[PDB]
């Protein structure tokens, strides 16, 4: 490649400009390494959390400034760094390569590109601990959005800064329902609309670079990789990447966000963030903390979650949703990173592990899943008509609830029970499968109008399906509105009864 | 054809990466380096009376 | 353009424009359609005036 060429004859150039415009006479020499963590000597004048590029070619930040030992770790492995290496000051603080260019490329730790697609256009490379916008920059969330799958989420929206959270064990696949909640930016995203736009990135603090793979690869064939920035630390990557990648995604967020247009994040399994923390305190020097675990873990994730928000429009009105995802052990809602995190993000939907294998591909504990905000910023569509609908929602769960062993104290009871489980194995939207704010309510408006709980709880399997299919190429206009006239009214109400009779019939 | 000739691209860097191994085992072996310490010192002297 | 040295995008391309009616329709109902058509139509005229005898009756 000619061009590699031309772009080697570059580089070295800016190589030969930087050797002739050293001035490093007194910099820091790498007095010890290890762990990805390196004590390096003199430095005498570093700005605090400034990269620090060192010989050996990989670089790291530079957490304690000690007296004299300033401690620098290192953001990559350690067979190629040695004792006594020269250490050079970036004289910046970390920042990340950040701009809308980045589309569809994955990121490694302050921002290199590692699919092998060279260089992307920057706007901006901010650092990676940004503050974030206080009371009077923030605002409401008087924008909502959909979450895609329905997945419980008409039932538990997920609006403008919404900070959502998860939780699940192993290969719970919550990283699909990630996944999925990303593919609803196609069926917005991909048209033209910035006020429908939320250009979603999503992380990959920690996993198999296999399951790299896999997500590149459902992100292309499903078309996602249009609209999402996928950050990547591998579980090979260095412990300093992992826990550096966060704050590059925080850096994205921004970038996008401040911009003015209405954007959206998901941060990757972020217990995999805060082994990552420990490792670098607890590896460095800093005393370890409650549950063993570093001390400022709430800090770093707060950190992390605080700097998203939902601007005013003295900002531009534009947010930064995100959906952060912690992991457990046991499905273990009860632990110090989990409850810790669940009182900083806003919401929470919880995966079980029995439900995992009992009844639902997707298995979302509709009852433990919770947001702070149910009423302002939900689908207008599942809200302004079907408000109703979600308190039966609400109504139904706790009426699951008490369905374990009691008797049959009257019918009541057992009709409401029976609709309801029917409803239940019907709202798992199936993996891959974002199709919402068209016909959300109908569920539960047909089970409490009887057109769906009439038919048997295994058919609705394919009934939903021919269901809405009746209601695309049949009740096109009404089910079209229902998409875009934002309500389903007492007429559109009446109009798609008429279709439900229809559904009912063929 | 498209996957062959992205493969093939990664074989020129490749393949260019390797000859540049001995491109770089040629200047130590010749003694440009002699050629070479000189620059160095004229370049450091620059950069020392830059400021 | 994006594969440089094809040298069968050209032949591909080829191909494609030149399968570009790869077969035809079978609209082969044309006689079959008829006798259909008489057979159900005799038939149903059959069934409607006996059914509008029967009412009178």
């Amino acid at each position: 490649k000619a061009q590699p060429t031309e772009v080697s004859s570059i580089l070295e150039e800016r190589i030969k400009g930087v050797s002739d415009e050293a001035n490093l006479n007194e910099t820091g020499r790498v007095l010890a390494v290890g762990d990805g963590i390196a004590r390096v000597f003199g430095l005498n004048n570093i700005q605090a959390e400034e990269l620090v590029e060192f010989s050996s070619g990989v670089k790291g930040m530079a957490l304690n400034l000690e007296p004299g030992q300033v401690g620098i770790v290192l953001f990559g492995s350690d067979r190629l760094v040695k004792e006594g290496e020269l250490v050079k000051r970036t004289g910046n603080i970390v920042d990340v390569p950040v701009g809308p260019g980045l589309l569809g490329r994955v990121v490694d730790a302050l921002g290199n590109p590692i699919d092998g697609k060279g260089p992307i256009d920057a706007a901006g490379r901010s650092r990676a601990q940004v503050k974030a916008p206080g009371i009077l920059p923030r605002r409401s969330v008087h924008e909502p959005v959909q979450t895609g799958l329905k997945a419980v989420d008409a039932l538990v929206p997920i609006g403008r800064g919404q900070r959502e959270l998860i939780i699940g064990d192993r290969q719970t696949g919550k990283t699909a329902v990630a996944l999925d909640t990303i593919l609803n930016q196609k069926r917005w995203n991909n048209g033209s609309d910035e006020s429908k736009k939320l250009y979603c990135v999503y992380v990959a603090v920690g996993q198999k670079r296999s399951t790299v793979a896999q997500l590149v690869q459902t992100l292309e064939q499903h078309d996602a990789m249009k609209y999402s920035i996928i950050v990547a630390a591998t579980a090979s990557e260095a412990a300093p990447l992992q826990y550096l990648a966060p704050f590059t995604a925080a850096s994205i967020g921004e970038w996008f966000r401040d911009n003015g247009k209405h954007a959206l994040i998901v941060y990757d399994d972020l217990s995999k963030q805060a082994v990552a923390y420990r490792q670098l305190s607890l590896l460095l020097r800093r005393p370890p903390g409650r549950e063993a675990y570093p001390g400022d873990v709430f800090y770093l994730h707060s950190r992390l979650l605080e700097r998203a928000a939902k601007l005013s429009e003295k900002e531009g009105s534009g947010s930064l949703t995100a959906l952060p995802v912690i992991e457990t052990q046991g499905g273990d809602v009860s632990a110090y990173i989990p409850t810790n995190v669940i009182s900083i993000t806003d919401g929470q939907i919880f995966l079980e592990a029995e439900l995992f294998y009992k009844g639902i591909r997707p298995a979302i504990n509709v009852g433990l899943s919770v947001s702070r905000v149910g009423s302002a910023a939900q689908v207008k569509a599942l809200k302004q008509v079907a408000g109703s609908l979600k308190l039966f929602l609400a109504q139904y769960r706790e009426v699951a609830a008490f369905a374990q062993f009691g008797s049959d104290l009257d019918a009541s009871t057992k009709q409401t029970l029976v609709r309801g489980e029917r409803l239940t194995q019907l709202l798992k939207q199936n993996q891959y499968s974002p199709l919402a704010t068209e016909e959300q309510v109908p569920l539960i408006y047909a089970g409490v109008n009887g057109h769906l709980d009439g038919i048997e709880l295994s058919r609705i399997g394919e009934f939903e399906s021919s269901f809405l299919s009746y209601l695309k190429s049949n009740h096109n206009e009404l089910l079209t509105e229902i998409r875009e006239k934002g309500e389903l009214s007492k007429e559109l109400l009446a109009s798609l009864k008429s279709a439900t009779e229809s559904f009912v019939a063929t | 054809w498209v996957r062959y000739e992205a493969s093939l691209r990664q074989l020129e860097q490749r393949q260019l990466a390797k000859s540049v191994i001995s491109r770089v085992q040629s200047e130590l072996g010749n003694p440009k380096f002699q050629e070479k310490v000189l620059q160095q010192s004229i370049s450091e002297i620059e950069q020392l009376l830059s400021k | 353009s994006v594969l440089k040295n094809t040298s069968v995008i050209d032949k591909i391309e080829s191909y494609v424009k030149q399968y570009k009616p790869v077969k035809i329709d079978a609209s082969k109902q044309l006689q079959v359609i008829e006798s259909f058509e008489k057979h159900a139509m005799t038939n149903a005229k059959e069934t409607e005036s006996l059914v509008s005898k029967e009412l009178k009756d």
